[PDB]
């Protein structure tokens, strides 16, 4: 989430990124209930307060909220103890930001992510973009590696296509920032812009990366002004599922006939409608490209025809019992490197030696019944040292 | 008592050649410049030097030989010839030898060579691995060869194996460059059925096998079990398989080796397996005598774990007190010679009990005072001078 991106920040960035214009407000909104009212109260004081009024300041009952809202607030340093005055920067932007100082679109930015969730699949016909491209293969749910033949999907990206438009959506631009920060370009600047949406050169190809994704565009061959589509700022189902574990999906564009063909066998296909089976061997071939049933339940769920919302739960409870036992039907093989000693002599001296890998994080697995520990390769000359270190103490 | 002493000083030298033993401060030409010392540790390492012969060449050669020499003897010993023939009577070493290897055909030099001539100890280190993958055991014999009284040994040398499958001994060629020495492991199968495990002699027992790791099937090692060259041994085993050597074994300086080891384990276990050694008649006397002490010396060491009553006391009052009154002791009738030996011992081991404030507890002092006020000598055939003499000590 948003308050997990900006909490894993640095003071020295966040108080930078606290522009002026919009991010004083958008970091703002994100304070979930009480924290407002307190930044509205101590937005006009320049005396530092006692803590022990803040702690006060909230009655017995319902105390939890007081303590997790001033450790969000503390985490994002808007004030400091200085013995609970807000940062004078956050408290001057601020202050400028309280009286101081389509149906088109929304179809666009729909096109637009379909033909790159078109892309993301195996679809022969679908829009060319080397950047956007190279961005998904590096953003973790593509790889390559061959340039000449086009990148497959990785099982991750079987788990993003099945994510809900929002959830996608913002996964996405969360790598994208995080990727951004790789490529180099400037993380403050490009947020920035995120928050000031909802109310130079990196901002110049940061736009136009945007417009690739759909959610801006110019209507006016690539001018300084922008119309953010609804997307920018942060649906009936079709799917009728039966008893039979027959699907009927009254489906037209062809992304949805082939998420859902990703998990179930195709039968027919009529103008306004398509019928599937989901049968064992299509559940677990996607199971084995990597989703697990969460994902194809809640898919199914949330693209359910308004014909089954009468009946509670709308997903028959054989269907979902179903998909669940045939993924659970199936566990895997693990990788890891590691070394085994022996011969560990006391016993109470061995329990001494697995505190020395589990600190360093080279410890894999324990076992103080045989005497027996695995270390990786990676610390094994760290921790032949404190062996010998033991052993020289006795 | 030869390892400590030739480890301590420098070392004994039987039949030396004329100084040839100089780092030693008096002169080895005659017994009356000898140390008392030396001159009771060259009696023990000849004796011992002389099994080791008898292991290289076995016993009825050994007393042929002996024979040989006193026949000899007798037939120069009526003979009136003034020394023509009274010199058959003088043994030397070149004629023990040559009757030696009249006797066998074998010839002893290079064992000669090594134990008598040369005046030096070795002094072996121990450890192993399992090859799970092989099924191997690998094992690494160093020797310490700088010290003031060691030498090198270059010959073969035995080692004994309890595997699951039984005792298994290996012979093993420890040259000078030599360090690991790969044997092979047998099945793991008395593991998956309950079957009893045979032992060194032709005997099998049940084991409790869950303190034995799963993937080894092999419970205890012991470098050269026969003690057939004059060495010292330091070898490390893991402590369950010290516990397993002590309970199971069928020798007796394995026993004792296993208490001496395991008191570098005070686990509770350890504590298990000496207290179930000291219960149990069938046991050699003198290795539960051995046992006393060392549980005094674990219980001493976990202390602030310690859950019941002081160590050995318990059992005290099991074996050797009346069963309606467990502070009066019973009466003294030391006909058994066993339980004798370790009644008078086990309060001498009892005393060395140490609390946490480091005096012994008034518990144990109490009972030995009530050992001593309750002693009644009037029934048994044999006198009371030795115990009461140890409830002193």
């Amino acid at each position: 989430n948003l308050q997990e991106f900006l909490g894993g920040l640095s003071p020295g960035v966040l108080d930078r990124l606290y522009g002026h214009p919009a991010t004083c407000l958008a970091v703002f909104r994100e304070l979930p209930s009480l924290a407002k009212n307190w930044v509205m109260r101590m937005l006009f004081l320049e005396q530092p307060l006692p803590q022990a009024a803040v702690a006060l300041w909230v009655k017995k009952e319902f105390s939890k909220a007081q303590e997790e809202s001033t450790g969000l607030l503390s985490g994002l340093r808007i004030w400091h103890t200085q013995l609970l005055i807000l940062n004078p920067i956050f408290r001057q932007n601020l202050r400028i930001a309280l009286l101081g100082g389509v149906p088109s679109l929304d179809k666009y930015a729909e096109e637009r992510w379909e033909v790159v969730l078109h892309f993301m699949v195996g679809s022969p016909s679908a829009a060319v973009s080397q950047d956007l491209a190279q961005l998904l293969s590096q953003a973790g749910l593509m790889k390559s590696t061959e340039p000449g033949e086009p990148p497959c999907i990785t099982s991750a990206g079987f788990q993003f296509l099945l994510l809900d438009t929002p959830a996608q959506l913002w996964y996405f631009m969360l790598q994208y920032l995080q990727t951004a920060q790789s490529r180099g370009m400037d993380l403050v600047e490009i947020l920035s812009f995120l928050f000031q949406l909802s109310f130079s050169d990196s901002l110049l190809n940061f736009l136009q990366h945007l417009r690739e994704f759909g959610l801006v565009f110019q209507r006016k061959r690539k001018s300084r002004r922008y119309y953010p589509t609804r997307l920018a700022i942060n649906q009936p189902g079709f799917i009728v599922v039966e008893t039979n574990y027959r699907l009927y999906a009254y489906t037209e564009s062809e992304l949805q006939i082939a998420l859902i063909a990703l998990f179930s066998e195709m039968l027919y296909r009529f103008p306004n409608m398509v019928v599937a089976q989901v049968t064992r061997e299509s559940v677990q071939q996607a199971i084995a490209s990597g989703i697990t049933a969460q994902q194809i339940i809640h898919f199914l769920r949330t693209r359910a025809h308004p014909v089954m919302l009468k009946q509670t739960p709308v997903l028959p409870p054989t269907i979902t019992d179903q998909i669940r036992l045939w993924e659970l039907e199936r566990d895997r093989l693990r990788f890891t490197e590691g070394v085994l000693y022996n011969q560990f002599l006391s016993q109470v001296d061995f329990e001494l030696l697995l505190a020395h890998a589990r600190e360093l994080g080279v410890l894999v697995f324990e076992n103080s019944a045989k005497r027996l520990m695995v270390v990786t390769p990676a610390g094994h000359s760290d921790v032949k040292r404190f062996w010998k270190r033991q052993k020289h103490s006795s | 008592k030869i390892v400590a002493y030739e480890l301590k000083t420098g070392g004994v030298l039987l039949h030396p050649i004329f100084n040839p033993a100089s780092h030693l401060h008096f002169s080895i030409k005659h017994p009356h410049t000898l140390s008392w010392e030396y001159y009771s540790m060259f009696q023990c390492k000849a004796h011992l030097v002389m099994r080791l012969i008898e292991n290289r060449i076995s016993m009825e050669f050994m007393l042929q030989v002996f024979n040989k020499l006193l026949s000899l003897a007798s037939t120069a010993s009526s003979q009136k010839f003034q020394s023509h023939m009274w010199s058959q009577m003088l043994v030397s070493t070149s004629g023990f030898l040559k009757s030696i290897s009249n006797v066998s055909g074998k010839d002893i030099q290079p064992l000669i060579k090594q134990w008598v001539d040369q005046s030096g100890v070795v002094k072996f280190y121990g450890s192993f691995a399992f090859n799970r993958k092989r099924n191997v055991l690998e094992l690494e014999i160093k020797q310490d060869y700088t010290s003031p009284g060691t030498q090198k040994y270059v010959g073969p040398l035995k080692v004994t194996v309890q595997e699951l499958d039984g005792s298994f001994n290996h012979t093993l060629q420890i040259e000078e460059n030599s360090l690991k020495h790969d044997i092979p492991c047998h099945s793991k199968s008395r593991r998956n059925k309950k079957k009893k495990i045979p032992l060194m002699n032709g005997e099998e027992v049940d084991m409790d096998l869950s303190a034995m790791d799963a993937d080894s099937p092999l419970l205890w090692i012991r470098i050269d079990p026969d003690m057939s060259v004059l060495r010292k041994v330091e070898f490390e085993q893991a402590d369950f398989m010290w516990q397993y050597q002590l309970r199971y074994e069928r020798d007796v300086v394995a026993q004792q080796e296993s208490i001496l080891a395991l008191e570098k384990f005070p686990t509770p276990a350890s504590r298990l397996a000496l207290t179930d050694i000291l219960e149990q008649e069938q046991c050699f006397y003198r290795v539960r005598m051995s046992a006393c002490f060392c549980l005094a010396k674990i219980a001493n060491s976990m202390v602030s774990t310690w859950t019941g009553p002081p160590a050995m006391k318990s059992l005290f009052t099991r074996m050797f007190c009346c069963k309606s009154c467990p502070n009066i002791v019973k009466t003294n009738n030391f006909m058994s010679f066993q339980s004798y030996f370790l009644q008078k011992t086990m309060p001498v081991a009892m005393a060395l009990l140490r609390d946490v404030h480091n005096l012994c507890p008034k518990e144990v002092l109490t009972f030995i005072l009530d050992l001593i006020k309750y002693n009644d000598n009037r029934k048994n055939k044999f006198s009371d001078n030795y115990y009461r003499a140890e409830m002193i000590d």
